């Protein structure tokens, strides 16, 4: 038997919880977990696991480069590598192996380039 | 269950029970590693009746 | 595992949009979510009369003499061709098949003759005097819930601006304008009243619209799971399945070949159902076996 | 649903990751997470692959959810009901 | 300032030259220092510009600890050029499609116009280019032959004369290719050959490494004898090099080459199979607030409830938001704290914004609308019921939580029927119980991922519950017609004591003499009363096979169902069973609904 | 390159004009008590008049009596010259799934 | 300068329901309290005049927070500062060795460093307040701070001038267009006017690049010009009422213009010559009549502003000798009437 906490050791890279009982981490909600989920349409459920519950973060992105932007409300930064002078940063909501992922394809001289929803109006 | 500190003043290195169900210390001794040199070893003991899920 | 993981990473982009279609993005996989709109939950085996009746048992449970009216020469005029399509579809569906037979047994998603016999339960009135005014409203009732059956797929304004239909929406609609014109024909409806058969025809409709397939429903990973699953009872078998060479049904191995597509060469038990020419020839079996 | 996925192109796709680079060659997040990442990735970069977001694996790969069943929709605040009927 | 909210809606991949090395990198890798003491030594491979791993210091770049900061990328500027590993095969094409001496193409663009964009440049590689003639240099084109010592030298053979294709060789010949060659073989203008080859190289963010990681010796040992090579080398096409020059430049592009794909410790080798990144992190998760344990059974359950040990209930918590609302309900739970049930483990405070323990609570500490209580797990509260492997959408299912006071009791506990769910049994089956906390997670549990809801199969599209192996049995003898003591009737006690468990309203016995005597079917009668059904089936009882060895009862082989009158027959598989397409409870389901039956 | 997709206008079909279905999918319907009650837990002023001690039950009564302060936006089509095209529908106005 | 733009950004709303109940307010006070004072897409953002266009209050998809979003498209009074413009109000705060760092005044937030030369840190003390010239392209708007900040160069005038050569006519919608900056400048000029004679003489007297004596610099309604000797034999122009004729289309406007030193460069004069006889020293540039007429009315706009900076910046002459240092510089930086 085993049931841990909302809180407790987690991985240095990915920033999830340990695996099993032995590391005082938490379970794995798995692959095939995430297929039964989905079929059902529980979102807010993949939501509050996956992002709340495992490792998800917030993510900077500019819009008019789509590279990773560096923000923080307190100390002030709001800046980008990239144009430096049109920076147009929006948060999405990402999680931390995936921002890791992302850096090691750049790692590899991949570019990745992140396309942001497009702002909409209605008209007049 | 065991104390361990390292002097760098010091740092604990302790070692903590993380168990649900709790123990008792039935052995504990000091020996001599294949170094020469002092390991601790504990022996804990749980008193294990038949229970629902066994 | 291995089948479970590839079925549903070549089908889980496969959701159902708000025209109740299946696509990739935007690119169709199904004009209608299997071709019918339904939900599998939301399904009752439910038996067709008409299919197995002759042209004369057909011309005596369902043709209504009680009026001298052009109607009902329509009305069961409507029943025999209803008859004769399903017919014509599923005996074609016999063909091109092994051993899929016919049936007069379908999967709707409402059960006409037990709301008509539930009503009928509790209805307060007996065996209702002839009423010839009320047998043809009643009529044209049933003749307008039928052709506006389809809007159940679109919404209630398009049905009140009588824009319209889509082809294959009309299509969709066929199974349940078939069986309501079957459980709701006049022979049938001759102790309900008109204000019964409102209460008929809004629960049919209500029933209806509460087993379509909701918008954004992934269901090409409700496929994956649906097909996956009986794989392990299929492996759990073939030590009572051939393996011999030719007839290889061990495994995975047919599941394998369909799923990768594999070309006819690299086939281990293919089979071929060789019908005769001659009728004659058809019913002798040292014909059949020379 | 297994063959009209299997036929949408006009030919028979199998569930490999040859019928997969048939249907969806542009999601190459899919492609990456079904059999082998470094090769699909390497051909991405070289083909300047644009990858739009889309199904369960992109989304879930890129840290996002997906837009299904209970996303599908979006919802948005009545400001004509709120003015009306609330005050701050 | 502030970010607003975004999505991601679609995303390129590129090859990354030396300038988009140049603009995102934050910092220049200049020494081989590790360490300035306890802090990382500025210029060196840990520089905190690229990000923080230590809870001592923050990150020098972006101002946040070490959960909030997510790396920044560096800058090691080469020497000599360097070729990219993962695009060896690339240049390769390049090296057989243009002229070495100057760019200019060899093979014919408008041949091969009709191909597809993604295929002009392969086929024009693999046709034969050696031996030809350019037409505006007039040079002779040699073969460009693949060392197999290692993956990334490459020689030039001109009629038997031997040349090695240095790196800064091979990127003064990709420097010559102009854009109008690069797009006629079907490449985009951000794929210019010339980015092959790297002058600057990326050092990834000390969050990809993090323990400041045998991918860290990698970067040492190539920064440590990056130095060695003298920064004025130069390379000219038929020059002799001194051995020493050799052997540090073919040993820094084989580091380079193990750093990315070493066996393919390697930044790509994180990613391919089961254990790598795409499917043990990003397709999957581990998380917080879930239990584990052997399952059981027990038949005092409903269908959609759980039996959830009083440990576990005070382990997991849920997430209570203190409002005008409920302050009266939640003020129990706050008081009891850790040493009551149900109690509470800790309260957000939004005044200061930070999380309290219960133990650890003030005396002048009070509940204040807009705070969060993390309340003990009680009777009524949904969960997530996991079985694995995860095979059908039933095998995630939410169940009504009921709590087993008794403290010797490690085991969830459902109902036999609610084992169909989940392909379970109880030979030692483990199941995940995890409770919503988020009150859209709990709204969603309970609308659309409650057990009824899979009631009915999607696969087969009929019942998955229904009566298993005491119940069917059970059922049948309670209905069968005759005992071998006479006919198969009971008295009003022994009637009333069938009813006495069902937890359902108790039937009215008043007519009904202490000697009055009810059959079987009467007493299923007072139950089926309430969901009146229709069904007429024979019973699994009834079998061609055993009749002519065997008399069977007349009355117990055609059941019967009138409004809920059991006229006649017996109840087993066939009406009563579980996976029963038109059973008893299929047409409970289809009139009155999935929670009813 | 231009990175940055160009902004959209809104383009809402007259209501005479929708084609999507009148009543509420179950899905739609528990993402707006979802949302209605998340909105609760943050402030807490409704119109509902009965008392309930959860977000949840406010939600649910709130849809169920309709008097829920949401709309729906069905997204039906992205054009390629910058228009987003979409239907609005008013929950209190539109049938509610079984939600039982 | 100042100018209206417009933006576009994405907000969020942590209280929807409360936010919608006046949504035009909310907006408007979350973007005066995001956006004012601030550098932001290669600007600064003074007022928010008003939303143009907004999208709906969506709620976020990707989280369980239950908060808002909205897209809106402002416009806003921005304030664009070029290259070589003249700023006349600048306090300095530090003066060390490697760079001089003082803060502008009456223009909005610009936050001038000078890099320190070894012929500076001799001259400027803190607290003194002197006219800067700004460079090309260094006025970095950092996104998200207070001020811009800029290098800069105290300002000597130069004795250069630039002859332009125009071989097209400014039509009719060119001259619509530059009707703003005729505004422009009749408003600087009605603001000059309120005062009193002497300040204006004065900063005149300092910045002019030659000595004239005895009020002979300013005629306020007419603009003769300074009555020396007749230098050219041609009277210089009306800029004003060369675009008011062009307007009606009563004259050509072809040929070399050039405005050397010996001129007012507040006042409306120029000069326009059918040869290339200007004494200049670098080699005139052809160009159309929009380059060159947009070139001399902002030059016009940028001297009435500066020497209007100069006088709002000083109205006591106890000031004008405690910076008395700086007018002797300027001074010696002059060319007696040795022609
Ligand atoms: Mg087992
Ligand atoms: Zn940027
Ligand atoms: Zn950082």
């Amino acid at each position: 038997r085993y049931a841990v906490a909302s809180y407790g050791p987690t991985d240095a890279l990915t920033g999830q919880p340990l695996d099993g009982k032995r590391s005082h981490g938490g379970l794995r909600l798995g692959e095939m977990e995430h297929w039964v989920l989905t079929a059902q349409g529980a979102m807010q459920t993949i939501i509050e696991k996956s992002h709340d519950d495992s490792d998800g973060c917030i993510s900077y992105i500019c819009r008019n480069c789509g590279e990773p932007a560096i923000y923080n409300a307190s100390h002030p930064i709001y800046k980008c590598m990239n144009c430096d002078v049109q920076a147009d940063i929006g948060m999405v909501d990402s999680r931390r192996s995936s921002i890791v992922f992302q850096h090691e394809m750049r790692a590899a001289n991949v570019n990745i380039t992140s396309v942001l929803s497009p702002r909409v109006f209605q008209p007049a | 269950i065991i104390g361990k500190v390292a002097k760098i003043k010091y740092i604990d290195r302790s070692v903590m029970y993380g168990f649900d169900e709790p123990a008792v210390v039935d052995a504990v001794m000091r020996p001599h590693g294949p170094n020469d040199e002092i390991f601790g070893l504990m022996r804990l003991r749980y008193e294990r009746n038949l229970n629902i899920g066994d | 595992g291995y089948a479970n993981r590839k079925a549903i990473f070549g089908l889980q982009s496969c959701i159902v949009d708000y025209y109740r279609r299946v696509s990739i993005d935007t690119r169709l996989v199904q004009q209608l979510y299997g071709e019918d709109g339904l939900d599998a939950r939301q399904l009752e085996t439910v038996r067709f009369e008409t299919i197995m009746l002759s042209d004369q048992e057909l011309e005596d449970k369902f043709k209504y003499t009680g009026i001298q009216s052009p109607l009902f020469e329509e009305e069961f005029s409507r029943l025999k061709k209803d008859r004769d399509k399903y017919r014509q579809i599923f005996l074609n569906v016999e063909n091109f098949n092994f051993s899929q037979l016919l049936t007069d047994v379908r999967q709707v998603p409402v059960n006409v003759a037990s709301i008509v016999k539930n009503i009928l339960l509790s209805s307060t009135s007996g065996v209702l005097p002839f009423d010839e005014k009320s047998i043809l409203q009643k009529y044209a009732m049933v003749k307008t819930f039928c052709k506006n059956l389809p809007y159940v797929f679109i919404n209630n304004i398009q049905e009140r601006l009588q824009t319209p239909i889509p082809v294959y929406l009309k299509r969709a609609a066929s199974l349940m304008r078939m069986l309501i014109r079957i459980e709701l024909a006049t022979v049938k409806t001759l102790n309900i009243t008109c204000e019964q058969m409102s209460a008929i025809l809004d629960l049919i409709r209500l029933q209806y619209t509460q087993s379509l397939i909701n918008y954004g429903e992934a269901v090409g990973i409700l496929a994956a799971q649906s097909v996956s699953e009986p794989l392990t009872q299929y492996m759990l078998d073939s030590h009572h399945r051939s393996v011999a060479g030719g007839t290889n049904k061990s495994g995975i191995v047919r599941p394998q070949e369909i799923f990768s597509a594999k070309p006819v060469e690299a086939e281990q038990s293919s089979e071929m159902l060789l019908r005769l020419k001659n009728p004659e020839v058809e019913t002798n079996k040292t014909y059949a076996q020379e | 649903m297994y063959a009209d996925l299997m036929t949408r192109t006009g030919q028979v796709t199998s569930l490999e990751k040859a019928g997969l680079n048939a249907r969806e060659p542009s999601n190459v997040l899919l492609r990456m997470a079904l059999s082998s990442p470094v090769q699909v990735l390497t051909d991405a970069a070289v083909d300047s692959a644009v990858n739009p977001i889309y199904g369960i694996a992109a989304p879930t790969l890129m840290g996002s959810v997906p837009r299904i069943g209970t996303m599908y929709s979006d919802i948005i605040m009545d400001e004509k009901y709120i003015t009306e009927n609330y005050k701050s | 300032m502030e970010a607003g909210y975004a999505e991601i809606a679609a995303v390129q991949f590129n090859i990354a030259g030396d300038n988009d090395h140049k603009r995102q990198g934050v910092m220049e890798v200049t020494i081989s220092n590790l360490f300035e003491g306890t802090l990382p030594a500025e210029g060196g491979i840990y520089d905190a510009r690229m990000g923080t791993t230590d809870h001592h210091y923050k990150c020098i770049t972006c101002s946040h600890q070490r959960k909030q900061c997510m790396g920044h990328p560096g800058i090691l500027q080469m020497h000599a050029p360097v070729l990219q590993p993962l695009f060896i095969a690339e240049i390769r094409r390049w090296l057989r499609v243009i002229c070495l001496n100057c760019g200019a193409p060899i093979v014919d663009l408008k041949r091969y116009e009709h191909l597809i964009r993604p295929k002009r440049l392969i086929e024009a590689a693999s046709s034969q280019t050696e031996g030809k003639q350019c037409y505006v240099c007039k040079a002779v084109h040699p073969k460009i032959v693949k060392d197999s010592e290692d993956y990334f030298t490459f020689w030039a053979d001109q009629q038997g004369k031997i040349d090695k294709l240095y790196p800064q060789i091979i990127r003064e010949i990709f420097s010559r290719v102009t854009y109008d060659t690069v797009v006629k073989l079907g490449r985009s203008k951000n794929s210019h050959p010339e980015k092959l080859v790297l002058k600057a190289i990326q050092i990834p963010p000390i969050s990809i490494r993090p323990g400041i990681h045998d991918i860290n010796n990698v970067i040492q040992y190539l920064v440590r004898k990056n130095l060695l090579i003298p920064k004025d080398l130069q390379i000219v096409r038929g020059q002799k090099i001194p051995l020493n020059i050799d052997r540090n430049l073919q040993t820094i592009q084989q580091l380079y080459y193990n750093f990315l794909l070493d066996s393919v410790p390697s930044i790509m080798r994180r990613l391919p199979r089961k254990e790598g990144r795409i499917r043990k992190s990003l397709l999957g998760s581990q998380v917080w607030s879930i239990s584990r344990s052997t399952i059981c059974g027990n038949s005092d359950l409903h269908l959609d409830e759980v039996g959830y040990p009083i440990s576990f209930a005070r382990t997991l918590q849920v997430a209570e938001t203190v409002q005008h609302y409920n302050i009266n309900r939640l003020m129990p739970y706050f008081l009891n704290g850790k040493r009551q049930y149900p109690g509470c483990s800790r309260v957000y405070k939004q005044i200061t914004q930070s999380v309290h323990d219960i133990e650890g609570l003030k005396q002048d500490f009070r509940l204040e609308v807009g705070d969060i209580l993390y309340r003990d797990v009680v009777t009524g509260d949904v969960a997530f019921f996991n079985r694995q492997p995860s095979l059908e959408r039933s095998s995630i299912g939410v169940h009504r939580i009921v709590v087993l006071e008794n403290p010797k009791i490690s085991t969830f506990q459902m109902n036999v029927s609610a084992c169909a769910w989940y392909n379970a049994d109880f030979d030692g089956d483990q199941m995940n119980l995890w409770v919503p906390w988020s009150v859209m997670s709990r709204v969603e549990a309970e609308l659309l991922c409650s057990v009824r809801n899979w009631f009915i199969s999607t696969k087969s599209s009929g019942p998955v519950n229904g009566q298993v192996q005491d119940s069917t049995v059970g059922s049948f003898l309670l209905t069968r017609t005759n005992t071998p003591m006479g006919k198969n009737v009971m008295n009003k006690l022994h009637a009333m004591g069938l009813f006495q468990t069902t937890q359902t309203d108790p039937p009215c016995f008043a007519n009904y003499s202490p000697t009055d005597l009810l059959d079987g079917k009467s007493v299923v009668s007072m139950l089926l009363r309430q969901t009146p059904i229709n069904y007429q089936r024979a019973p699994t009882w009834y079998s061609e096979v055993y009749a002519p060895y065997m008399h069977y009862n007349k009355q117990d082989i055609s059941t019967q169902i009138r409004n809920g009158e059991l006229i006649e027959g017996v109840l087993d598989k066939k009406a009563v069973g579980a996976g029963s397409s038109g059973g008893i409870y299929h047409l409970i389901s289809r009139r009155y609904g999935p929670q009813q039956a | 390159g231009f990175v940055q997709a160009s902004s959209q206008t809104l383009v809402i079909i007259p209501d005479n004009e929708r084609i999507t279905s009148n009543v509420l999918t179950t899905f739609e319907a528990t993402r707006l008590v979802a949302v209605r009650a998340q909105q609760l837990a943050i402030n807490g002023s409704t119109m509902l008049k009965k008392k309930y001690s959860s977000p949840i039950d406010i939600a649910k009564q709130e849809l169920f009596n309709r008097k829920i302060p949401l709309l729906v936006m069905r997204c039906i089509k992205v054009t390629p010259e910058g228009q987003k095209i979409v239907e609005i529908w008013n929950p209190r106005e539109m049938g509610i799934p079984l939600l039982d | 300068m100042i100018d209206q733009k417009i933006f576009e950004t994405t907000l969020n709303i942590d209280d929807p329901t409360n936010f919608c109940t006046n949504v035009e307010a909310h907006l408007l006070k979350e973007l005066e309290n995001i956006y004012v004072g601030k550098c932001f897409k290669n600007s600064f953002i003074l007022n928010i005049t008003g939303v143009i266009q907004r999208s709906p209050c969506f709620i976020m998809r990707t989280n369980n927070s239950g908060r808002g979003y909205m897209h809106v498209r402002f416009s806003a009074v921005v304030s664009y500062l070029n290259a070589f413009d003249l700023i006349a109000a600048v306090k300095i705060i530090k003066n060390d060795s490697n760079i001089i760092l003082g803060e502008s005044l009456l223009t909005e937030p610009v936050t001038i460093v000078i890099p320190s030369s070894e012929s500076q840190n001799n001259v400027a003390e803190v607290g003194q307040i002197v006219p800067v010239q700004l460079a090309n392209s260094s006025v970095y708007y950092i996104p998200g701070r207070q001020q811009a900040s800029a290098t800069g160069s105290i300002f000597i005038p130069k004795h250069t001038f630039s002859v332009y050569h125009v071989q097209e006519e400014l039509t009719q919608e060119q001259a619509l267009n530059l009707t703003k900056l005729v505004n422009i400048i009749e408003m600087l000029l009605e603001s000059r006017s309120k005062k009193d004679f002497k300040q204006i003489c004065f900063f005149e007297k300092l910045y002019y690049t030659y000595s004239i004596s005895s009020d002979e610099i300013l005629d306020l309604k007419i603009w003769k010009g300074p009555k020396g000797k007749e230098m050219s034999r041609l009277k210089p122009c009306n800029v004003l009422s060369f675009l008011y004729d062009a307007l009606k289309n009563k004259n050509s406007s072809l040929g070399f213009w050039a405005r050397p030193p010996n001129l007012l460069k507040s006042s409306p004069l120029a000069y326009q010559q059918d040869q290339n006889s200007f004494n200049a020293t670098e080699l005139p540039i052809i160009c159309s009549a929009e380059v060159m007429f947009v070139t001399l009315l902002k030059e016009i706009i940028n001297y009435l502003q500066f020497i209007n900076d100069l006088c709002d910046t000083f109205n006591n002459e106890q000031l004008i000798k405690r910076h008395e240092n700086i007018w002797m510089l300027i001074e010696q930086r002059k060319i007696g009437h040795d022609f």
